[PDB]
């Protein structure tokens, strides 16, 4: 019988998560407090990492990556990028750290911000889930998904959202968190961290993407919370507290020789 | 030749000290007996391993050591066991009743009646030392012995040697072999008490000493006697330096100067390797590489906490055996490259390295492996301050219902005690929180 | 990555890399112990007489 | 902090403490001569703990054997383990105490402590270094209740820095003798509430129940129920008389398990009446409890487990760290690793290896409820009062020892819900 604890009440993702762990019968939840946990759904601020991986006979596992917020902190992200020599001064994909000449749908005439859901494992296995969202000015949901964003790109420019931008979306995803690994894996640590991660894109006129921000406590959209979480407990969670396809996750990996 | 007296206070401190010194013995090649055939200044001499034995006209090398505790069980083993011809009986003192795994009965009730006692068999050491440097004090966090009386002696030893340095090999508490339920109380006690008169602390937790043994050693359930033997290693290492022809911590001030810019932050983290199983069959032997690289690794740390989230104020190489500078560079250039080594902005981000071409030795029917090259790392990392945080917790829980406290205010305590004690750990909790930023 | 102050002799060397630049008195403890002495003999004072009683 | 003083009182007192030195004899290589036949020398380690060397290489038992009345007493001085006994340290009257707590702690008593306190004197002053006494007895009946309570007063007095540990045998309408066992019982609690560090509640109703549900003894004796007893005490003293780390003697043990004065009662366990796991889930379970009480019904502030015989150390920490891990909610949150194991490896007599419980528990205040309410329901009629009236007792001593009581059943209580 697996033990977690819930710390973040707040927490769209990881309530539903709760629920689906109650469901199958082998998760108990203890009180927040209680320190003999195997998982930790924890806090968003000031999540005491310092006593985890700390009670003899218990493999701990938390929901977040100690040190990922220099991703997600705008001005911690731009120190990163320029300071990175892997990410380099160079880096088409970020701005000088505004778009004068974005995308836009017809008919509206309309701007959007494109919105990924990354899972990192304990592993460090990055995930992309399949299903992305767009948030579009209806002005001169709005959710647009990518099926019929796909089609539209079809149709408008005779081009898939594959070749035209989720090319671009992994190599960014793939850059940004292979870059900050050393700093943040538990690899050989005492305790272990998975998390979920929201990265929001631009794309120019000439479909080219650009990294608006990363969110490390992202929410989801509507009907989506089902299958991601179901996702989240099954190559996050279960993966590492086993129970008694066709993943909705796109292993990003690429290891090119040189 | 300046000498060192060590302090073996309690249980832990006595057996560690046993162990230590069974080490030392077969480094420097002296016998049971005492007799030490490569010396051959006979009855005198000013050779470094003079700062830790003194001797005899008989050519016996005496340990320059003091074993205390309240109880005398523990310290009649060193009396009658292998290395009882080693000691001098004014050496070996014991009380009839424990500290009950309660600082308060240990510094004040017991502490007031054995201490003179004490501070007189100490004496009688010093007053045989040409240029005595200070003591090393070896105990426990937890037991009442270990913290409340050595607090007391710390205390009076600033007291009748205020010129000599004190150095600290303190045992903190793990559940996994902890013998009582309130030993957190006692480590912030006798870390308040003493915290002053400390000037460099090596902390050696039993948690990640226990892990140490069942990961590498492929022990099942390791003893004190597994869990002392390591320990004995990694001390022998900090100690090597003072015992050896050597520039780097010769005096008991340099490890002050070279690893404690701030006072109250006196706590390097040791991070030893390679801990290789003897039961080993087949055998790769490790790199300066691969060693060196080890050095960064949690699992290897004295106490586990994360550097990578921390900075650092300072870091010191220790190599044993077959290893020349080149390659320490080498390696080093490579691990910059590979890691998060990031140090306070007001330090030079640089390593002081030392190298004793002697290989570590290890005890005949010991479960370490003979190996050709090893090496210990003191860094002064902000990120040791984690396990002041795990105590403190615990700490806290218990405190808010005032459990146990009624055993202490007892023997004479009182609850202002605790919660001064816990102030001055918020500053300390504070300070390294400051200099990590 | 500097070498400096290398020390050699028979059994070792030692040496530095840098990569990059930038108490109470004797009465005071015997009071205390004698403090919290007497808080035991009257703790005890107040049993033997409840004792008594 | 080496030798025990024993005090066994009154009938029931002397008859487990009787079996309790039988026991221990026996794993220690003694027979009823005084003379050590052992294989092993861990069983004369620490023998000093309980026995003094003797004339000839014999050990002689350091405990005292108390009563009002000569029955029970030459019972034991004529059963197997009779002789190992020093004479001098039979102390008794003639009078008897009649089931009565007043006696035994007022008249009947009062003119014979003094010379049991003159045993207990010459026992701890050839004490290299006693660390206290431990009292067997019943808490129902006049002697061992009444004069039992006088005695620890008494020894307090004489040796206030010292540990008063007590086995103290509750009263259970199932396992009656007479009517006024609530009195006697509530009496005493409140002089076991002040006057001890340690008190080990065996209750004669878990008792009953475990040699009739479990042992499936039809119908069982007195001598049945010892046989638990026995059983019990040799468990939880195992950790003084053998090697260990682990509450070595009275006062480790005292702080391990007391996080508040009052709160002392223990909930002693053993198993079996077997495989590391399988030891491990009855010493827990309400069916091994010596007290009957439900330990579901309150948390734990404390916890000692005793492991003996050969067996896995590794299995042992699994098992332990597995049912706190998956009940963790009986365990109080404010006390971190309140539970300690000890592994010893010589087993008791007859068996491969067993596990000794020992637990403070809020669920203790069931024991002391049912008391109350037994007690309660004849006070509030006066009945059965006269008996003590006749003696000198007033009824504000009843009125204060129900208080005192029900304030110890209030503290428990409060603890739980914290
Ligand atoms: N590494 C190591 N830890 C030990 C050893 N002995 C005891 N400890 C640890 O020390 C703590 C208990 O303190 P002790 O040193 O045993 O007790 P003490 O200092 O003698 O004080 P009292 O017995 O209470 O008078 C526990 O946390 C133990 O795990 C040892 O030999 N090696
Ligand atoms: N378990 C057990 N309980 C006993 C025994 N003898 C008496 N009792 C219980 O103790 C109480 C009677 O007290 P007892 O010791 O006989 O009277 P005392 O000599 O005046 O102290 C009742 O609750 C009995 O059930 C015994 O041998 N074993
Ligand atoms: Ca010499
Ligand atoms: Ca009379
Ligand atoms: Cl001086
Ligand atoms: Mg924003
Ligand atoms: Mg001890
Ligand atoms: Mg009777």
């Amino acid at each position: 019988m697996y033990t977690f604890v819930v710390r973040d009440e707040n927490s769209s993702v990881y309530a539903e998560v709760s629920r689906l762990l109650l469901a199958t019968g082998q998760w108990k939840r203890l009180r927040k407090d209680n320190p003999r946990f195997n998982l930790m759904l924890g806090e968003r601020n000031r999540l005491p990492f310092g006593r985890l991986g700390h009670e003899p006979g218990l493999v701990q596992l938390v929901n977040y990556y100690r040190g990922a917020d220099k991703l997600c902190r705008k001005a911690s992200l731009v120190k990163l990028i320029k300071t990175s020599p892997e990410l380099s001064e160079s880096c088409t994909w970020f701005p000088e750290s505004y778009l004068e000449k974005p995308l836009l749908l017809e008919p509206g005439h309309r701007k959007f911000d494109i919105r990924s859901w990354v899972l990192v494992d304990h592993l460090y296995n990055i995930y992309l889930y399949r299903e992305g969202v767009l948030r579009t000015s209806s002005e001169p949901g709005n959710e647009m998904f990518f099926e019929e964003f796909n089609q539209y790109l079809m149709d408008a420019l005779n081009t898939t959202l594959e070749n035209s931008i989720l090319l671009q979306i992994k190599h960014i995803i793939r850059s940004c968190l292979m870059c900050i690994e050393p700093a943040i894996s538990t690899k050989h640590l005492h305790y272990q961290s998975f998390q979920l991660f929201g990265f929001d894109f631009m794309v120019d006129e000439e479909l080219k993407v650009w990294l608006i921000e990363v969110n490390g406590a992202p929410a989801c959209a509507q009907k989506l919370y089902a299958e991601l979480c179901q996702g989240i407990v099954d190559v996050a969670i279960s993966s590492v507290f086993p129970l008694a396809p066709t993943s909705i996750f796109i292993k990003l990996h690429h290891h090119h020789h040189h | 030749m300046r000498e060192c007296i060590s302090i073996h206070v309690g249980q832990a401190g006595v057996q560690i000290g046993n162990a230590c010194w069974e080490l030392y013995c077969l480094e420097h090649g002296i016998q049971p007996d005492g007799q030490m055939p490569s010396d051959k200044t006979i009855g005198g001499g000013d050779d470094s391993f003079n700062t830790f034995f003194s001797e005899t006209g008989a050519g016996k090398h005496v340990p320059r050591a003091v074993f205390v505790d309240l109880e005398p069980t523990v310290i009649d083993e060193v009396r009658t066991g292998t290395y009882r011809q080693l000691f001098h009986p004014e050496q070996l003192i014991t009380g009839k009743e424990d500290a009950a795994n309660n600082y308060a009965r240990g510094h004040y009730t017991i502490g007031k009646e054995i201490i003179d006692l004490v501070l007189d068999r100490i004496r009688k050491l010093a007053d045989q030392c040409t240029g005595l440097q200070g003591f090393l004090v070896f105990h426990s966090f937890g037991g009442g012995t270990g913290s409340g009386f050595t607090s007391l002696l710390m205390e009076r030893l600033s007291v009748d040697y205020g010129k000599k340095s004190k150095l600290e090999f303190s045992i903190y508490p793990a559940p996994q072999v902890s013998t009582a339920v309130v030993e957190p109380y006692n480590s912030i006690l006798t870390t308040h008490t003493t915290l002053e008169h400390s000037d460099c602390a090596f902390m050696v937790d039993n948690e990640a000493i226990y892990d140490i043994c069942r990961r590498n050693l492929d022990i099942e359930r390791p003893t004190y006697t597994n869990l002392n033997r390591l320990i004995s290693q990694i001390v022998s290492s900090i100690t090597a330096s003072l015992r050896f022809d050597g520039a780097l911590n010769v005096d008991l001030t340099e490890f002050q100067t070279n690893l404690v810019p701030y006072p109250r932050i006196h706590f390097p983290l040791a991070t030893y390797a390679p801990v290789i199983s003897a039961e080993k069959a087949y055998h790769e032997q490790l790199s300066v590489a691969e060693i060196t690289n080890a050095c960064f690794e949690p699992a290897n740390q004295m106490v586990k906490c994360d550097p990578r989230h921390g900075k650092y104020m300072a870091c010191c190489l220790l190599y044993r055996g077959d290893v020349v500078p080149k390659d320490v560079n080498a390696a080093i250039a490579t691990i910059k490259t590979k890691r998060s080594i990031q140090f306070v902005d007001w330090c030079p981000t640089g390593f002081k390295v030392g190298i004793n071409y002697q290989p570590p030795t290890v005890v005949p029917g010991g479960d370490l492996a003979k190996v050709q090259r090893a090496v210990c790392m003191l860094s002064n990392t902000t990120a040791i301050a984690e396990a002041w945080a795990r105590l403190d917790h615990k700490f806290d829980l218990m405190y808010a219902k005032r459990a146990f406290v009624h055993w202490y205010v007892g023997e004479g305590m009182e609850e202002g005690e605790f919660s001064e004690a816990r102030e001055d750990m918020a500053a300390l909790e504070k300070d390294y929180e400051e200099v990590g930023v | 990555m500097e070498v400096i102050e290398l020390n050699k002799c028979t059994s070792g060397q030692s040496f530095e890399v840098i990569l990059k630049p930038p108490d109470p008195s004797l009465e005071e403890i015997q009071k205390k112990l004698e403090a919290a002495e007497e808080r035991r003999k009257y703790q005890e004072a107040e049993l033997l007489k409840h004792l008594a009683e | 902090m080496r030798e025990i003083v024993h005090i066994q009182a009154g009938q029931c007192g002397n008859q487990i403490g009787a079996k309790f030195w039988e026991v221990i004899s026996d794993e220690h290589g003694i027979d009823p001569t005084g003379s050590y036949h052992g294989d092993s020398d861990l069983q004369l380690e620490r023998i000093n703990v309980y026995y003094n060397e003797a004339t000839g290489n014999k050990y002689v038992p350091r405990a005292i054997l108390v009563d009002l009345e000569p029955g029970t007493m030459d019972s034991v001085r004529s059963g197997p383990f009779g002789q190992i006994f020093r004479p001098d340290n039979f102390v008794f009257g003639q009078s008897g105490a009649g089931n009565n707590w007043a006696k035994g702690h007022y008249t009947e008593g009062a003119e014979l402590v003094d010379s049991v306190l003159d045993v207990v004197r010459k026992e701890s002053e050839s004490c290299d270094c006693l660390q206290g006494f431990q009292l067997t007895h019943s808490l129902g009946g006049g002697t061992g209740s009444g004069m039992g309570t006088l005695l620890i007063s008494k020894i307090r007095e004489e040796y206030p820095d010292r540990i008063m540990n007590t086995f103290s045998v509750m009263p259970s309408p199932k396992v009656s003798d007479t009517v006024v066992e609530p009195y006697n019982a509530t009496l005493s609690v409140h002089q076991l509430v002040e006057n001890t560090d340690e008190t080990y509640c065996i209750d004669n109703e878990a008792l009953y129940d475990i040699c009739f549900r479990t042992l499936k003894l039809t119908t069982p004796t007195y001598g049945d129920l010892n046989h638990l007893v026995s059983a019990t005490m040799s468990g939880v003293t195992t950790c003084l008389r053998f090697p260990g780390q682990l509450n070595a003697d009275l006062r480790k043990l005292a702080v391990n398990m007391v996080p508040f004065p009052r709160l002392h009662f223990f909930m002693p366990g053993f198993a079996p009446l077997l495989t590391v796991p399988e030891l491990t889930q009855q010493m827990f379970d309400s069916k091994n409890m010596m007290a009957a009480c439900d330990p579901r019904h309150g948390r734990y502030l404390t916890v000692a487990a005793i492991f003996r015989g050969r067996m896995s150390m590794k299995e042992v920490d699994e098992q332990m760290l597995n049912v706190q891990n998956k009940n963790s909610s009986y365990f109080v949150e404010w006390i971190p690793n309140n539970v300690k194991t000890a592994v010893c490896d010589i087993p008791p007599r007859g068996l491969k290896m067993s596990a000794t419980f020992i637990g403070n528990s809020t669920a203790i205040q069931e024991l002391f409820k049912r008391i109350s309410e037994q007690f309660t329901a004849m006070f509030r009629r006066k009945a059965f009062l006269h008996w003590y009236t006749g003696e000198g007792m007033d009824e504000m001593e009843f009125t204060e020892a129900e208080s005192n009581m029900n304030d110890l059943v209030s503290e428990y209580q409060q603890y739980q819900d914290a």
